[PDB]
């Protein structure tokens, strides 16, 4: 029954990984920090229905914060307030984990500590260049909830 | 920004800064109580502003993912034996705009210089930081034979 998938998907937190579990960065709903928070910007992140979302800098596969829904509370879209402004009152933490990292783990790393959202990221060991890590997209505790309910 | 100690001397393996964050950069900087910068990558910034601020920069950039030149690694030795005998408990900043490849190599030799296993320093080494090592790094500081240049 529904009981017996529960404990099997937890018995195979020890061997999934959170590349397996995670949302890819492509099919992320993410926005830019040069971004203002006018009436259309905010309406469109409310659209999205998103609790959670990541703000990079640049290049996608650079994150540079974090921007909950709660943080638009009392922005006047009149105001055109810059989303820099914001991510400073704020500054939600951001956490990075490996690819490698167990869902066991992710779990319990999700348990102690507030943020019930991480990135994934992997270290590019191809040659000759310097490894450098590589972001692959985001992991939350609805994920790994989902692979342990099937 | 990663600080690494051994013995009297003090490492600090840093992200590459922006023009702008200098004024956070800084900052940083002097909390760690750093007093020179070694940029083994690029210029990214004018280092004016840096100097300006009582911080000296050196540019000795090499090829990346590839081990430092005999000349780089002699002046860095160099470098290292007489800055922290001339300010005992100073640090010195490594950076590069891509990271973890060529920035950590050198404080890997300085580090075995000290008198620290390469298995060992390689292992306290990746410890903060995961990879942090190519195939090429490796064999350099695996086969890397101390002078014992510090003493
Ligand atoms: N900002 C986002 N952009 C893209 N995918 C997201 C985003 N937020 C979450 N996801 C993904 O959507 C799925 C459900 O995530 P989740 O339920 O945490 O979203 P949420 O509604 O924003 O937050 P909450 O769990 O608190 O309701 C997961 O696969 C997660 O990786
Ligand atoms: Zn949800």
């Amino acid at each position: 029954m529904e009981e017996l998938n529960i404990i099997q998907g937890a018995l195979e937190l020890r061997t999934k990984t959170v590349e397996d579990v995670m949302t890819p960065l492509r099919d992320c709903f993410m926005i830019t920090g040069e971004a203002i928070l006018d009436f259309n910007t905010m309406s469109e992140i409310m659209e999205s229905g998103y609790t959670r979302i990541p703000v990079f800098e640049g290049e996608r596969s650079n994150i540079v914060d974090l921007l909950f829904v709660k943080d638009l509370a009392f922005v006047d879209p009149d105001d055109c307030t810059p989303l820099k402004t914001i991510t400073k009152f704020y500054n939600h933490p951001l956490h990075f984990v490996f690819n490698d990292t167990k869902l066991d783990a992710m779990l319990e790393e999700f348990k102690k500590g507030k943020s019930h959202l991480a990135i994934v990221q992997r270290v590019n060991n191809e040659g000759e260049g310097d490894p450098f890590y590589e972001v692959l997209g985001i992991v939350t505790l609805e994920d790994v909830i989902e692979e342990i309910i099937k | 920004p990663v600080e690494v100690t051994y013995k009297n001397m003090r490492f600090l393996i840093t992200h590459n800064p922006t023009n702008a964050t200098l004024n956070k950069f800084i900052e940083e900087l002097k909390k760690y109580g750093v007093t020179t910068i070694v940029r083994v990558c690029e210029a990214t910034y004018d280092t004016t502003l840096v100097e300006k601020e009582g911080i000296h920069v050196l540019d000795w950039p090499f090829d990346d993912g590839a081990p430092p030149s005999n000349q780089i690694v002699d002046d860095w030795l160099s470098l290292v034996k007489i800055k922290f005998r001339e300010e005992p408990g100073c640090c010195i900043a490594v950076h590069c705009v891509a990271g973890l490849g060529r920035a950590p190599v050198l404080v890997a030799l300085a580090l075995i210089e000290g008198g620290m296993k390469y298995e060992d320093a390689v292992q306290f080494i990746r410890q903060k930081r995961r990879g942090a090592f190519n195939s090429k790094q490796l064999l350099y500081l695996e086969k890397y034979r101390p002078k014992m240049r510090l003493r």
